[PDB]
């Protein structure tokens, strides 16, 4: 947000520093960087802001992004799921059974060569098991079949 | 015609600090504004809104005004800082449409070929999703109505873009329970039903309501059209419906298998780790 | 000519006689009768192909219109043989532009259920079937708004 | 009929409208061409499969049957809806 | 029948051949060389359990 | 005692031949429909009943024999007569072939149909209400057990 | 085994023809018919050495010639050498009725009108034999195909593809839940 206020050349005689809530000048001199920023806190110094919100907008704002981010009636993207998991999803699965056969047929060699290598030293090289999140997809699987009996009876 | 429009959460803030402009005359006065946007495709963009005098009076209640001249020297001042930027519509605060909503659009049908409104709600009590919007045809009747001038809804939502998401993201801070995955849907898993249960309690209330009040009101045509739509298409057959569902049990198989195997064999291998780095480091510690 | 062209309305080629006749002799033009009925081969060519036309024009909604379908009422629909009913379903099933099986040894034969142990028949009926009724709730939502705002 | 088990026969159909029975299919595909019927014919049974009916304008009985069948599905609706609400709301929290 | 190059079963009361066919077994495949494999996976991982045992 | 059943000497051991054989070749005797195997081995090693303390097998695990037979042959014959099976199992008469397969039918085993005019036993198939209901009961069952194993390989991970 | 091209006259291979018997009496088992002819019968470098022992290639054109009754004397002759061969001993048993199921696939194929009457002629005698062989066979889970009494009727089920579906994946997480039931509570004592 960043806000700022000049400072004049004639009262440079006079002091600059009665400072009064001095939390706010400290908590100035932490959202910061620079070698200019130091070299502009002379002619510049600035001034703390704040954010008071509308329980009334901000519900309403929640109302939007947690509730417009799901779509009109709200039945309707829910039973387009339930559209793609007898159409579509077998082909992700088929996918997601190909991944799981040919990555897992070489990391199978893994605790093999975290037997050999060392106790646990440095990364080796590139892949990794990366299952976790293919497995996540297959419970976006389950999930949206167990979509299909809700939706679809009744 | 019109995909569907696409609100940004600029204009509906544009209402919100609208009704807070007019809220301390208080005594009978609806919110009223002009919507701008950007004609893109079939599918419609919002980006900016601003004011409008309006009123209306009670004794012959088709009292209403709309200042060209503001529309004209404003959309002057808006054009004349960006001219990626055109008039799309309107918009006014929109508890329902009354009967004297027809009439603005039907001045400034001159401006956007296709005036677009846009009818939200300031207060949240709507469990639905607001900004609702319609867009005026003519439907003609088989009865020799002369030309229905109607109003019709084109779907809507609130879209996103880059910087407004820096904006709203960071002016929520307030709840954030998904954890995106089995989880974040399951909320609005509860929504669909619930407003299911919503919409068809207007129904049953519509349902009720005509019969007894309208004086034969019934919708004459959409009645008997879309209710038989209705009584056409609940399937509840039994023949292969039910075979469905070793459809259904491939559907359990796969991720069955897919947990069973790999999840037991992550968790254990992450025991392996935790165990080994467990005792000997205990054989180097103790 | 436009009735041969929209749903069939089904049509038989002994009327298509009954009402095409007379272009051999009568009106005024004849001369695409003529590329039709002068050259005697051609004419052959187009009795046969005229034929071949109007089976064909059957055959459509033949299997639109038919789940099933007995073989005596496929000859008594194309006013020729069995064994010329099964060669005009033989070469338009190697053709496959319409899926059949002529099952003969009963008369009992199937039209355009092509196999449907899928997916699909549960899967796209159900979901079409659900899906057009939540598409018709905003609309009517809409419709008794607007019937309510008439006069209310 | 009240559209659950209402796949029709021939029988009822040359009864009615007291045609012969090489005249009923010229009598249901004519309806099909128009598209006042959006069914489908077995011929083994002569039985023409009825996937549709007329839009038809709300009598008394009608209005009753319309608040007590949607209402009838509402309370289903709702019921199965509370219990999967209850079922998984604390995991929801 | 016997080549594959078809897909009949024959009677000898009747003479009738009739024609039938179900082609997708890919839940086999799918399932089963996941599993043969993961048998290998916890025969390696055999090695690290007598490891942290003795 | 359940109609299942497992070969032992899947954990057999070279300090295990004397104690396995004898209990072995009783497995051995119930793993076929034939009850004048099993009826020997009783006289035979009831010396070893009287050692083992299990003389409650002998007294009821007969009715498991003949139900395992019914179901092989069951499952064996489409459409079998019960003058043919009563004597291949040693009933010695055709009239409680009826009583044992009726209550192969009311005890559940087998849905096959009889005329009790002709004596033959006739038996059908089917499938699809067991893939609509029986694999998932299974699948529950394994994906309860292997998220326990979850449940449990973290609360005992996390003890550091 | 599929190369016996460039299998070099060794200790081991210690006659180049006993390899080329093992190489069949496995060929004979593994696969069924998508390559089988094109190797050992359309083929030629294993062609002239099964063309010089009888034995070899009797059993493949019987069984490639469905002759049902030499059968079992061409493996009464392989299979009493079987016994008395190495590498083998645990595994003549289940492969006589491995050869029987492997036989009675491609008969019970073609015909499901077929009864004992028609087994009688063409494949040997002992009806009872074909009954209780049969019998066990069938109750063993394999090659589904329904039996009937007096009225003298063998019919089949056309497809065998419903249950075989599910059959193989329960199969082996039966062994593999079992594996890691114990080893999982290995670890924490």
């Amino acid at each position: 947000i960043d806000a700022f206020r000049l400072i004049n050349a004639n009262m440079m005689v006079l002091g600059h520093e009665p400072r009064q809530t001095t939390s706010n000048l400290g908590h100035l001199n932490k959202p910061s960087i620079q070698a200019l920023i130091h070299g502009l806190n002379r002619h510049y110094y600035s001034i703390t802001i704040n954010y008071r919100k509308n329980e009334l907008e901000q519900k309403m704002l929640l109302n939007l992004h947690k509730k417009s981010w799901m779509e009109g009636l709200t039945l309707q993207d829910y039973s387009e799921h339930c559209k793609h998991n007898e159409s579509v999803v077998k082909e992700m699965l088929e996918l997601a059974k190909n991944y799981n056969k040919a990555v897992e047929e070489e990391d199978k060699m893994t605790p093999e060569q975290l037997a050999i290598k060392n106790v646990g030293k440095q990364d080796p090289k590139r892949h990794l098991e990366e299952h976790v999140d293919v497995l996540m997809t297959s419970n976006i699987v389950q999930c949206l079949a167990a979509m299909l009996d809700t939706v679809v009876f009744k | 015609a019109v995909q569907k429009v696409v609100v940004h959460p600029l204009v509906l803030l544009s209402v919100v600090d609208h009704f807070n402009r007019i809220g301390k005359v208080g005594n009978q006065k609806r919110v009223v504004g002009v919507l701008l946007g950007s004609w893109q495709k079939k599918v419609l963009d919002v980006s900016n809104s601003f004011a409008v005098p309006f009123d209306e009076d009670d004794k012959d209640d088709s009292v209403w005004f709309l200042d060209h001249d503001y529309l004209e020297n404003m959309y002057g001042m808006f054009k004349k800082v960006n001219a990626r930027e055109r008039i799309v519509g309107w918009y006014h605060t929109g508890p329902k449409l009354h009967k004297n909503d027809i009439a603005i659009n039907e001045l400034m049908k001159r401006y956007c070929p296709n005036s677009v409104l846009v009818i939200i709600d300031v207060k949240p009590k709507d469990l639905g999703l607001p900004t609702e919007a319609y867009i005026s045809v003519e439907e003609v009747h088989d009865d020799g109505t002369p030309t229905s001038k109607t109003f019709e809804h084109v779907t809507s939502e609130i879209g996103a873009e880059e910087a407004e998401e820096v904006g709203v993201e960071h002016l929520l801070r307030d709840i954030k329970d998904t954890t995106v995955g089995t989880l974040s849907q399951r909320i609005t898993n509860q929504v669909h039903g619930l407003k299911g249960l919503n919409s068809k309690l207007l129904d049953i209330r519509s349902y009720l309501e005509k019969v007894a009040t309208g004086k034969l009101p019934i919708n004459h045509q959409i009645i008997y059209q879309l209710q038989d739509v209705f009584n056409l298409l609940p399937d509840v057959s039994l023949q292969e419906f039910v075979k469905a569902f070793y459809l259904k049990t491939n559907d359990q198989m796969v991720v069955v298998y897919l947990a069973s195997l790999i999840r037991s064999v992550v968790a254990l291998h992450n025991l392996i780790n935790n165990k080994i780095a467990n005792r000997d480091a205990e054989k180097k510690e103790g | 000519l436009l009735k041969l062209f929209t749903t069939m309305e089904l049509m038989r080629w002994s009327t298509l006689v009954e009402d095409y006749g007379m272009e051999l002799r009568k009106g005024s033009l004849e001369s695409p009768a003529t590329d039709v009925f002068g050259s005697t081969e051609e004419g052959e060519k187009r009795w046969k192909d005229l034929k071949n036309r109007v089976v064909e024009h059957n055959i459509r909604i033949m299997a639109k219109y038919y789940t099933r379908i007995t073989m005596k009422r496929m000859a008594q629909l194309l006013d020729l043989s069995v064994d010329e009913s099964e060669a005009f379903l033989s070469n338009l099933v190697v053709n496959k532009t319409i899926f059949a099986k002529v099952d003969r040894l009963a008369g009992i034969i199937n039209f355009q259920r092509p196999k449907d142990p899928n997916n699909l028949l549960n899967d796209w009926s159900q979901k079409l079937n659900s899906l057009m009724s939540l598409v018709n709730k905003t609309t009517h939502l809409i419709a008794k708004e607007e019937m309510i705002h008439n006069l209310q | 009929r009240p559209a659950n088990h209402r796949q029709l026969t021939f029988e009822e159909i040359a009864k009615s409208a007291k045609i012969t029975v090489n005249e009923v299919e010229l009598l249901v595909m004519k309806a099909l061409s128009v598209g006042l019927v959006k069914g489908s014919i077995d011929e083994v049974d002569k039985r023409v499969h009825m996937t549709w009916v007329q839009p038809r304008v709300l009598d008394l009985q009608q209005i009753k049957g319309m608040k007590d069948r949607l209402e009838f599905w509402c309370t289903d609706v709702k019921s199965m809806e509370m219990l999967v609400e209850h079922q998984a709301h604390d995991i929801l929290t | 029948i016997l080549d594959k190059k078809f897909h009949g079963i024959l009677d000898q009361g009747e003479g009738v051949l009739i024609i039938f066919d179900e082609p997708p077994v890919d839940k086999t495949y799918e399932a089963a060389l996941e599993t043969i494999q993961n048998m290998s996976k916890v025969v390696d991982s055999l090695y690290n359990k007598a490891k942290k045992l003795t | 005692l359940l109609g299942e059943i497992p070969d032992r000497l899947q954990f057999r051991q070279p300090s295990l031949k004397r104690s396995l054989m004898p209990y072995f070749l009783l497995t051995q005797a119930v793993r076929t429909g034939n009850l004048a195997k099993f009826n020997q081995v009783l006289d035979q090693f009831g010396e070893k009943f009287q050692a083992d303390g299990t003389y409650t097998l002998i007294i009821r695990l007969r009715h498991n024999v003949i139900k395992t037979g019914v179901r092989m042959i069951s499952l064996s014959y489409s459409r079998i007569s019960l003058a043919d099976i009563a004597q291949k199992l040693q009933l010695d008469s055709p009239e409680d072939a009826e009583f044992i397969v009726a209550k192969a039918i009311r005890d559940g085993v087998i849905e096959a149909s009889i005329n009790h005019e002709k004596g033959y036993v006739q038996s059908k198939e089917m499938i699809d209400i067991y893939s609509t209901r029986e694999p998932q009961l299974a699948f529950h069952q394994r994906i309860s057990f292997c998220l326990d194993i979850h449940n449990m390989s973290v609360k005992a991970m996390r003890f550091p | 085994f599929l190369d016996t091209v460039s299998t070099f006259t060794s200790y081991e291979l210690m006659d180049y023809k006993t390899f080329v018997t093992y190489t069949v009496y496995v060929s004979m088992i593994a696969l069924e018919r998508p390559d089988l002819r094109e190797k050992v019968i359309k083929g030629a470098e294993i062609l002239e050495v099964l063309h010089s022992l009888p034995a070899v290639r009797q059993y493949l054109f019987s069984l490639y010639e469905c002759r049902y009754s030499v059968f079992f004397q061409s493996l009464a002759v392989v299979e009493q050498e079987m016994k008395k061969d190495w590498l083998f001993a645990p595994h003549y048993r289940y492969y006589v009725r491995e050869m029987r199921i492997h036989a009675y696939s491609q008969l019970l194929e073609s015909y499901r009108s077929l009864t004992l009457g028609y087994m009688a002629e063409a494949f040997g005698v002992g009806v009872e034999f074909i009954d209780q062989e049969l019998s066990r066979f069938i109750a063993a889970g394999r090659l589904h195909c329904k039996i009937d009494k007096v009225n003298e009727i063998v019919e089949t089920n056309r497809p065998d593809s419903k249950n075989w579906q599910y059959q193989e994946t329960i199969k082996k997480g039966d062994l593999l839940l079992n594996r890691v039931q114990k080893l999982s509570r290995v670890i924490n004592m």
